[PDB]
């Protein structure tokens, strides 16, 4: 049972490349209620989601 | 309950020693098996004639997919997105607006054959009986671009198959 | 800029580079590897073909889905040609060949074929024309295919004013009939050499440099109406080269000495042939013919690409040609530089 | 706070381990070359398995560490055993990839991307 | 004129060769190899056609890709196409050697075997009827013989 | 009766709740918690280090002779601290019955290699490591099995993208397969199904 | 006996027509097979049925020598049957066409068309939706 | 109703057709467009309006089984008529 102060860093071993790694700005929320219906099931539980990218259109078939 | 299959100790006394000697020395068994290759020479053989005949069919088989109209000539189609909703492989893209008349319909229907597993989720989600999967089964193409159909060349299929597709249809539509 | 001729994406497979290029002869070495690079960056690329369509099997893979359009032309047809450019911002002019045909001559193949590519782009409003020429391009050279090539310059300057003209000096790749060339004669006894080689100097580029200073040229908006002059960085004799060459292929060498007219009955030897000749008499003018130097044309340094030399990638051209592969080390060849 | 180790019970245990792997591979690339075909040279490989071995080097847990040579280890057998290809050799050298800028003016011309 | 109607005479007789006598290498790499069985045995008979049950890479002129080709599986599948001799034609059957089929978005499948090959005939279905494959057969025949190598040659 | 509802074994719920005592009583230093399912499930949870002594009790006894393995896989579980979760499968022969054994860990706790009790854990454990990144202290061989050589990243975390992100291609300038980071012509597109009413009032877990 | 089986082969020489009739069925079907007509549709096909082969053999169409623009002599497809008697070949009902009609719309298709793929009159995808953004148009007239 | 643009490209049911500057109009060259001829818009305005002495109708889109989900229409507003909106079908109640 050796002893150590360090911040568990698991960053060289996901092996995510260190654009996606360093560039990335997530969201830590709790998703909103849609108000198209009245049910609150959909707000419990606290989500992670990344930063919206380009999207663009396909030539062939859009 | 069950049974041993290789659990049979040959006799040993001298006729059936004899005789499985004489096994050993001549080829019995391959002499059998040489009259049963034979009979299956002088057999009638079970090929069939393509592409002068045909393999048979059912009316339930799922081959390319076409889009349906009403007898009226107006298309089945109502742009639900079920299709999109229910397909495992996410081969449906639909867009919609709506028509100048102010109907509900389509201004994109794009399915991708080559990404299709043709499972026929799309038809039984239907609630109109639009897209359906035509018996037509030899549609090879020798670029893939061709394989990504849109809604004309779907609506282009259900126009010419649609006497085949509407009698399948009529004759299958019970167990459904 | 037209509404889908926007870039979008990162420059990958299935992105949107809002290039759309015709790109004539395509079907060879240097247009292949132009279709590949183009196609790496996610351009629109447009194959005018004229040989067998199972021959331009090897161009499909390099483009994503309906980025690689094939389209039959016919090189003495106007009509043909704008067919193939008439939706085209970029054309690029590969049409070449070592030799002559019953049907096309030097003059054809690089006087008329060109020109009338770059009279109906200017008609069809191309907004880029890269056409390829050759680094000893002179009206008085010894050899119709270098006089013919400077006529044809000249010609296509004057037809598309906003043209760039790439002279290359001799391209080396796994496909180029300059190494395979050289490395082959090893059949025809000892290796045959004008003066022993030691009079001529060559300079040559790598394929890939070529060809990725052809991408640049289209990007680069300063190469408008611009020549170019694509050399390597080191210049080696001509016997210094050969033996290189073959000592890298771990072939036999013995050079020896051929009179120039000697060479030229022997390179119009192998012009009866039918089918594609081993070499020609304006092959051998132009083997033993020099490097002329330019000083005031640009390069690939101008268009920011480093010349790679010729020792890093003379092993992969030169491994098919071993017998026995053959895992010695080999001393470079001394540069006159 | 208190865990349970790996191999290495602290760092001089684990840079000990780091030096035997990089031993291993600096023996091996000659090796990897000839059998490959490769067309990089020996000085090459070594560097990129200089390069490859210095971009953890932030590293200060010994179980990552041990984890990373781990992983290491794995790599160089797949290698000596010639499980893998030419292709994955060369895929460790970015060689088809377009040279992405690092500079705000290039990256604001090409696109979105930060 | 007497040269172009030998060369096309020639270019008949040697496209009904290769369009008659198809040694395809079966690269059988999933469900698709069944359907193929299946076209082998007694009711299809791919022999009849002149089409070989199975030949090595080195005598084969078709190679059938039928199944899904994932990121190990790729570079072998690429070798033994460079291992074919020439004239070399491949059939993509069915949806994952087509486009990616249910595995399109999967991190270890190669979306389309041609990203790797070129695909000469395109085969349609998960998997594609025995008869399918067969009309996919016969359709690379009736495009054999619409090659005109020696016209080409001759008109150079 | 009711046609439409799964009939319950009462004396088969009891028999594993009896032989889940049994157990916990007999192995009181490993096992943290026991629980029987209504279809009639047994499920022991204990701690990651007694992984070797409860499958070795569980093979070898008498009364308990799980002789085969069944399956051994792992679930991974972002919110937990260890977020993996690794379980065995056991089958007794002998009694006809299935037993299933829960261990927590996370990304740099290696676990006892359970070669020398049962030898589909070889392959299984080279599985679990090569999709996840659990690590066994004691393998014989322990390598990547199913993902392609010099992968980079474990796919079945629920961290790592479905797509991945490398693909493949044949490139002609080098004349060989290259490897560029995945770019779509389609993306992949992201349904929200889930409906914002409880269904199940059963599972209902406190407000907090 | 033998002369009975030859007796039936001659038979099936006569039967085709004569020796012409029979060479061209033999060339370019690989079958001497006769059978009852069932019937014809409009581009020339015909539809034989004979209920003494086993199952799979017998229902067989011969195919017209030409139809639409291409010479269909030697190159027959099996795409080039009307979807009506593609039902009945592929033996999905025991009801030939001539028996129970298709029903008749205005919108079905009434010639026919096989795979025309590697054809200039085949399918090229595009995008059926319009522009999503609109650009805006700079004025005509000078500021200044 | 297919109508031809003024680059001389037909118009499928949808409003599609390129612009002149678009240059995927060469996908096109040497090979055709692939645009479906009947207008299932102008099928269905050809087609006649039903009158019913009803103040309510339901259409399934005839067939049983085989149309729509029925649903009841309203025939009161005389201004329109009342349109079943699965199989886009006018009907009307006597006025004169
Ligand atoms: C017992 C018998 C044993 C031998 C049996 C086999 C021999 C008999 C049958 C031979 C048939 C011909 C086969 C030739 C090969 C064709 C396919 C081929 O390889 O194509 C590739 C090439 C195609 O040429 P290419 O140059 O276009 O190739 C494309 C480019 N690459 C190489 C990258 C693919 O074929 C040839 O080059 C063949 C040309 C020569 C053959 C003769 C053609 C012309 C014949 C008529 C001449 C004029 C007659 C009138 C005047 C007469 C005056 C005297
Ligand atoms: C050991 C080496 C042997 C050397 C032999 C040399 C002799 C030449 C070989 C001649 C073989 C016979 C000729 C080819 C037989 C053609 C058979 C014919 O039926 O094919 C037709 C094809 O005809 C084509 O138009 C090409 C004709 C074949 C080539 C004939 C060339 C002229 C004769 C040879 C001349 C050689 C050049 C002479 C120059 C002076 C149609 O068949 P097919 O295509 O399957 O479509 C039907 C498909 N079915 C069966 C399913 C219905
Ligand atoms: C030309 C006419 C064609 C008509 C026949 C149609 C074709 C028939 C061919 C079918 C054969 C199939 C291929 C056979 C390949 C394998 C043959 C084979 O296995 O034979 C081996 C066989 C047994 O081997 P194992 O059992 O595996 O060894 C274990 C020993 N305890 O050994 C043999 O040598 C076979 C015997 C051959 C010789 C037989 C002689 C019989 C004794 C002769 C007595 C007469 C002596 C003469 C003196 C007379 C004194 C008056
Ligand atoms: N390669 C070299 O060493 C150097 C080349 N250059 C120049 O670069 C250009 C490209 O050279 P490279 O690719 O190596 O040569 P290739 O001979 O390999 O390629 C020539 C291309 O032009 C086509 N072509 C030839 N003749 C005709 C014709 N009459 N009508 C239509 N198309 C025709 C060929 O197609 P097809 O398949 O139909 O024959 C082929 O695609 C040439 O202009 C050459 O002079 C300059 C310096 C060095
Ligand atoms: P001294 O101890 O100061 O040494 C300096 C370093 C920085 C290494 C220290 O040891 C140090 O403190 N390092 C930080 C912790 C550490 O040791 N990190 C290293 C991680 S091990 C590792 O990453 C090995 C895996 C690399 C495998 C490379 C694969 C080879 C690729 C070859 C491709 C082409 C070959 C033909
Ligand atoms: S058959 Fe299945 S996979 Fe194909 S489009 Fe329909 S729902 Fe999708
Ligand atoms: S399920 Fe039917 S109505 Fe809905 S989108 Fe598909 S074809 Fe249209
Ligand atoms: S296309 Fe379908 S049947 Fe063929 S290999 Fe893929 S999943 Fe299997
Ligand atoms: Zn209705």
């Amino acid at each position: 049972l050796i002893a150590v102060d360090e911040k568990l860093d698991i960053t060289t071993l996901t092996g995510v490349p260190e654009e996606h790694i360093k560039t990335r700005k997530v969201r830590i929320f709790v998703p909103a209620r849609n108000n198209m219906q009245s049910g609150v099931n959909n707000t419990k539980k606290w989500k992670m989601e990344f930063d919206t990218r380009e999207r663009w259109e396909n030539p062939l078939m859009g | 309950t069950y049974k041993f299959v290789n659990m049979r100790e040959p006799s040993m006394d001298m006729k059936s020693v004899t005789d499985r000697a004489a096994q050993t020395l001549l080829w019995t068994e391959l002499v059998r098996g040489l009259g049963m290759t034979l009979s299956y020479l002088f057999r009638e053989p079970a090929t069939i004639n393509y592409p002068f005949e045909k393999g048979p069919l059912s009316p339930r088989f799922r081959g390319e997919h076409a889009l349906r109209r009403y007898p009226s000539g107006e298309e089945r189609c109502i742009a639900c997105k079920l299709c999109e909703a229910v397909c495992p492989a996410q081969a449906i893209t639909i867009e919609a607006e709506p028509r100048a008349d102010g109907s509900r319909r389509t201004t994109r229907y794009d399915i991708d054959m080559t990404k299709c597993i043709y499972c026929g989720f799309c038809q039984e989600a239907c609630p109109v009986d639009a897209i359906v999967e035509g018996p037509n089964f030899e549609f090879s193409t020798e670029t893939h671009e061709e394989l990504l159909y849109n809604k004309e060349k779907l609506l282009n299929n259900g126009d010419k198959w649609e006497a085949e597709i509407a009698a399948n249809i009529q004759a299958d539509y019970l167990y459904r | 800029l037209h509404h889908a001729l926007i870039p979008h994406g990162k420059g990958g497979r299935s992105s949107v580079s809002g290039i759309v290029a015709t790109v004539f002869g395509a079907t060879g070495f240097l247009g292949r590897y132009v279709v590949n690079h183009l196609g790496r960056m996610g351009s629109q690329v447009i194959v005018p073909y004229r040989c067998e369509p199972y021959d331009t099997m090897h161009l499909r893979p390099m483009g994503d889905l309906g980025q690689i359009i094939f389209m039959e032309w016919n090189g003495k047809d106007k009509d043909s040609i704008r067919k193939v450019v008439e939706h085209s911002n970029v054309v690029i002019n590969l049409v070449g060949r070592e030799w002559e045909t019953k049907n096309f001559d030097f003059e054809d193949v690089f006087v008329k074929i060109p020109h009338a590519i770059a009279q109906v782009s200017k008609e069809a409003g191309v907004e880029k024309l890269i056409h390829i020429s050759h680094l000893n391009a002179d009206i008085k050279s010894p050899s119709r295919y270098l006089r013919s090539k400077a006529v044809g310059e000249k010609e296509v300057r004057a037809a598309f004013p906003e043209a760039t003209i790439i002279k290359p000096s001799d391209i080396f790749g796994r496909e180029d009939r300059f190494l395979n060339y050289f490395a082959s004669m090893r059949w025809f006894g000892g290796v045959p050499l004008i003066s022993l080689g030691k009079e001529t100097v060559k300079q040559p580029v790598y394929i890939v440099d070529v060809s990725k200073g052809i991408i640049n040229a289209i990007k680069d908006p300063d190469a408008k109406g611009k020549t170019f002059a694509f050399v390597g960085p080191n210049r080696y004799l001509l016997f210094d080269l050969v033996q290189y060459i073959f000592a890298v292929a771990y072939r036999p060498f013995l050079p020896y000495p051929l009179p120039h007219f000697a060479y030229r009955w022997v390179g119009r030897l192998f012009e009866v042939s039918p089918f594609e000749p081993w070499t020609t008499r304006d092959k051998v003018e132009r083997v033993h013919m020099s490097d002329m130097t330019l000083p005031h044309l640009p390069g690939l340094e101008d268009l920011g690409i480093q010349a790679t030399p010729l020792e890093l990638k003379a092993i992969e051209v030169l491994r098919r040609h071993r017998t026995y592969s053959e895992m010695e080390d080999v001393k470079p060849a001394k540069t006159v530089n | 706070t208190s865990v349970k180790p790996i191999f290495s019970r602290d760092m001089n245990e684990a840079k000990r381990r780091v030096r035997e792997l990089y031993r291993a591979w600096y023996r091996e690339v000659p090796n990897t070359v000839h059998l490959f075909q490769l067309d990089i040279s020996v000085k090459q490989g070594r560097d990129k398995v200089r390069e490859m071995f210095m971009k953890n080097a932030h590293v200060t847990d010994p179980r990552v560490v041990d984890l990373l040579v781990i992983k290491g280890k794995m790599e160089l057998e797949e290698t000596i055993n010639v499980w893998k290809q030419r292709t994955h050799i060369m895929r460790f050298f970015h060689e088809t990839e377009a040279p992405r800028p690092t500079d705000f003016l290039s990256k604001f011309y090409v696109g979105h991307d930060p | 004129s007497r040269g172009e109607y030998v060369v096309a005479k020639l270019d008949d007789l040697v496209n009904w060769a290769r369009r008659s006598s198809l040694w395809p290498m079966t690269f059988g790499l999933a469900c698709c190899a069944v359907e193929m069985m299946h076209m082998a045995a007694p009711r299809y008979d791919m022999d009849r056609f002149g089409v070989v049950f199975r030949a090595s890479p080195r005598q084969s002129d078709v190679m059938i890709v039928a199944g899904t080709l994932t990121n190990k599986m790729a570079p072998a599948l690429r070798k033994v196409y460079d291992q074919m001799p020439e004239p070399r034609y491949v059939v993509s059957m069915g949806s994952c050697a087509n486009g990616g089929g249910y595995y399109h978005y999967s991190y270890s499948v190669v979306r389309g075997c041609d990203r790797i090959v070129p695909v000469d005939i395109y085969v349609p279905g998960c998997p594609p009827t025995a008869e399918a494959l067969l009309y996919g057969i016969l359709q690379l025949q009736r495009k054999i013989k619409r090659e005109k190598r020696l016209r080409i040659w001759y008109r150079r | 009766t009711r046609p439409t509802i799964r009939p319950r074994n009462d004396v088969v719920h009891k028999q594993l709740s009896a032989f889940g005592q049994y157990v916990a009583e007999i192995l009181p230093k490993y096992v943290q918690q026991v629980q029987v399912s209504c279809f009639n499930e047994l499920e022991i949870f204990i701690h990651p280090d007694g992984v070797i002594p409860v499958l070795t009790f569980l093979r070898d006894h008498t009364n308990a002779q799980f002789k085969s393995l069944a399956d051994l896989t792992a679930v991974d579980v972002p919110t937990r601290q260890n977020r993996f979760e690794i379980v065995y499968n056991l089958l007794s022969l002998r009694f006809n019955s299935r037993i299933r054994v829960k261990t927590y860990t996370d990304e740099l706790t290696p676990i006892e290699s359970s070669v020398t009790v049962y030898k589909a854990a070889n392959w299984y454990e080279r599985e679990i490591w090569d999709m996840f990144g659990v690590f066994f202290a004691n393998h014989p061989d322990l390598r990547r099995i199913l993902t392609d050589y010099g992968f980079e990243g474990h796919p079945f975390r629920k961290d790592f993208p479905l797509s991945g992100y490398v693909e493949l291609r044949y490139d002609d300038e080098v004349k060989r397969v290259v490897a560029e980071p995945v770019e779509l012509a389609q993306e992949f597109r992201k349904f929200d199904l889930n409906s914002p009413w409880e269904a199940f009032p059963a599972y209902r877990q406190p407000p907090e | 006996e033998l002369v009975q089986v030859l007796r039936r082969g001659l038979q099936q020489v006569s039967g085709h027509g004569g020796l012409r009739g029979y060479l061209r069925v033999l060339f370019r079907a690989n079958d001497v097979r006769v059978g009852t007509l069932v019937g014809e549709d409009k581009y020339g096909n015909k539809y034989y049925e004979d209920n003494k082969q086993f199952f799979g053999r017998h229902r067989w169409v011969i195919y017209t020598t030409e139809m639409n623009g291409r010479d269909t002599f030697w190159d027959v497809d099996g795409s080039m049957v009307p979807p009506e008697w593609h039902r009945w070949l592929h033996c999905m009902t025991d009801d030939p066409p001539t028996t129970k009609p298709p029903t008749a719309r205005k919108y079905i298709w009434t010639n026919h068309k096989f795979n025309v793929s590697g054809t200039p009159q085949q399918y090229v995808p595009y995008s059926t939706t319009r522009k999503k953004i609109q650009e805006w148009v700079p004025p005509s007239t000078p500021y200044k | 109703g297919v109508r031809t643009s003024p680059t001389g490209e037909k118009v499928t049911h949808t409003g599609q057709a390129y612009d002149d500057g678009d240059y995927r109009r060469v996908r096109f060259s040497d090979r055709q467009k692939e645009v479906n001829e009947n207008f299932a818009i102008d099928l269905i305005a050809e087609q006649p309006v039903s009158e019913v002495g009803s103040r309510v109708i339901s259409c399934d889109g005839g067939g049983g089984a085989l149309g729509h989900p029925r649903v009841y229409i309203n025939l009161d507003k005389e201004t329109k008529t009342g349109t079943c909106g699965y199989c886009g079908l006018q009907f009307r109640q006597p006025h004169h």
